[PDB]
C-alpha cells in the first residue's frame, strides 16, 4: 500500500 | 476567499512585497492542493512556488503561514517521486525539522506529516531525513509519561511517519536509527488506539523483512507476545501486519521461531488458517511453512496443535496461491519430520488432496509436491509400507497422474516422476 498521505 | 484560485493569482500573491498577502496566496495555493479530485500538483512546482513555501516554514513571527506552507509542501511531496524531489531540493526537509519544534501543535504535527511522505518516498530520502537529524525530535515528541494525553490524530501521524522511517529496503534503515526508534515503537506497541497499532505493526513488520541480525534487533526487544496477542485482534488492519511480523520472524533462525512458538502463536491458527480473508489464509500457510521447516520438536507442536488438518483442508480447498503454500509446508514438514510424523501425516488424508494438486498447470507447485511424495515414500520404505502407499496413490487417482507427469515437458519433473513410477509403481 502506498506510503505517502495526501492532506484532504 | 481563497477558495478556487487560479495558479496565476497565487503566484501573484506570493511574490508581492506584503506578507498578509502573501499569506492569503499561500492559503489559495493549500486549499487547491487539497482538493478531492486531482490536485494542480505540477502546475504549482511549474510556478516556482516552492522556494516560496520553504521560506515561509520559517517565519516565526507569522505562524499561519508557517501552516499553510507546510500543508502545501506536504500534499505536494505526497504525489510522484519527482515532486517528493521537487521539495527536497527547496530545501524542505531541514525547515520542517526546525518546525518539530513549533510551540502550536498543529504545525509541528504538519511538519511531521510533510517529513512522512519525504521518508516514505523510498530509501535514499529516508535516510537522508534521518541524517538532517529527524529522529531526535521525532520521538521527543513521544516523550510523556502517557501517550493518551496527546491527541489521537498527532499520535496517529507521528506512529505513521516513524513507520516510514522504517520502511523500504536495499538498504535498509541505518542499525543505529532502528535501535533509536525501536523503544518508542514497543512504547507504541502497547498503545489503545486501532491505527497506532496497525502502524506499529507495520513498522515492526518492515523491521522483521531481512537478515536474522534485524529479526534479531526486534526480537530482541521483547514484543513478540505483544505481536502474538494482536495477531488475536478482531480488526483485519491490526491481524495483517502483525502476522506479516510473525511469518518475517519464523523466517529466522529456529530460536526465533521458538520464541514464536512459546508466545502461543500456533493457538491462533485454527482460525487463520480459516480466516474469510484470502491474504490473511496464504500469509498464515505461509508462516506455517516456515515453522514446518523447523526443528523437529517444532513440527511436533505443529502436530500438537492439530495444526496438520487444517492443512489438509488448506490444501483440499483454498485459494490457489494459499494450496501452493500449503504444498510447501507439506514438503518442508516430511523433509525434516520423523518416520511417526509423515504416518500422522498420511493419516490426516493428506495424500489425495496433494495428488489432485498434481493437475496444477504450476511447474514449481508439481515438484514440490513431487518432493513430498518421494519423502512419504521413504518414510513408508523404513517402515516396509511403500505397497500400501502405492495403493493409496493408485485408488484416488494419483499414480495416473504421476505417469502422465513422466510426459511432462520440465526436466526434473518428468525426472522425478519416472523415479517414482520405476521405484514404487512395478
Amino acid at each position: 500500500f502506498p506510503a505517502k498521505k495526501m492532506k484532504v | 476567499g481563497t477558495v478556487n484560485w487560479s495558479v496565476e493569482d497565487i503566484v501573484k500573491g506570493i511574490n508581492s512585497n506584503n506578507l498578509e498577502s502573501q499569506l492569503q496566496a499561500t492559503q489559495a495555493a493549500r486549499k487547491l492542493l487539497s482538493r478531492e479530485k486531482q490536485p494542480p500538483i505540477d502546475n504549482i512546482i511549474r510556478a516556482g512556488l516552492i522556494p516560496k513555501f520553504v521560506s515561509f516554514l520559517g517565519k516565526t513571527d507569522c505562524s499561519p503561514i508557517q501552516f499553510e506552507s507546510a500543508w502545501a509542501l506536504t500534499n505536494i511531496a505526497s504525489g510522484t517521486s519527482e515532486q517528493t524531489k521537487a521539495v527536497v531540493d527547496g530545501g524542505a526537509i531541514p525547515a520542517f525539522i526546525s518546525l518539530l519544534a513549533s510551540p502550536h501543535a498543529h504545525i509541528s504535527e504538519q511538519a511531521v506529516w510533510a517529513l512522512g511522505n519525504i521518508a516514505g518516498d523510498g530509501s535514499a530520502f529516508r535516510d537522508l531525513v534521518i541524517k538532517h537529524g529527524a529522529i531526535d525530535p521525532l520521538l521527543a515528541l513521544l516523550a510523556v509519561p502517557d501517550l493518551s494525553t496527546l491527541a489521537c490524530g498527532y499520535l496517529r501521524n507521528l506512529t505513521w511517519t516513524l513507520s516510514n522511517l522504517c520502511r523500504n529496503k536495499n538498504p535498509a534503515p541505518p542499525l543505529d536509527a532502528v535501535e533509536q526508534i525501536l523503544p518508542t515503537l514497543v512504547r507504541l506497541l502497547h498503545h489503545n488506539d486501532p491505527e497506532v497499532l496497525a502502524d506499529s505493526c507495520w513498522a515492526i513488520s518492515y523491521l522483521t523483512d531481512g537478515p536474522n541480525e534485524r529479526i534479531e534487533m526486534v526480537v530482541k526487544k521483547g514484543v513478540v507476545p505483544q505481536l502474538v496477542k494482536l495477531l488475536g485482534a478482531t480488526e483485519l488492519p491490526i491481524v495483517t501486519p502483525a502476522l506479516r511480523a510473525i511469518g518475517n520472524i519464523v523466517t529466522g533462525t529456529d530460536e526465533q521461531t521458538q520464541k514464536v512458538i512459546d508466545a502461543g502463536a500456533l493457538a491462533v491458527f485454527p482460525s487463520l488458517l480459516t480466516n474469510p480473508k484470502t491474504n490473511i489464509q496464504k500469509e498464515a500457510t505461509w508462516t506455517m511453512s516456515n515453522i514446518t521447516a523447523g526443528r523437529q520438536d517444532q513440527i511436533q507442536q505443529v502436530v500438537n496443535h492439530g495444526l496438520v488438518p487444517f492443512l489438509v483442508g488448506v490444501l483440499s480447498k483454498a485459494d490457489f496461491k494459499t494450496q501452493k503454500e500449503a504444498a510447501w509446508a507439506i514438503t518442508n514438514y516430511t523433509s525434516g519430520g520423523t518416520v511417526e510424523q509423515i504416518v500422522y501425516l498420511v493419516h490426516c488424508g493428506i495424500i489425495e488432496p496433494l495428488m489432485n494438486l498434481l493437475s496444477a498447470k504450476d511447474t514449481k507447485i508439481i515438484q514440490v509436491i513431487l518432493d513430498a511424495i518421494s519423502n512419504i515414500f521413504q518414510a513408508a520404505e523404513k517402515l516396509g509400507e511403500t505397497e500400501k502407499l502405492s495403493i493409496m496413490i493408485e485408488e484416488c487417482g494419483g499414480l495416473d497422474k504421476i505417469e502422465a507427469l513422466q510426459r511432462h515437458e520440465n526436466e526434473s519433473v518428468y525426472k522425478a516422476s519416472l523415479n517414482l513410477i520405476e521405484k514404487y509403481f512395478s
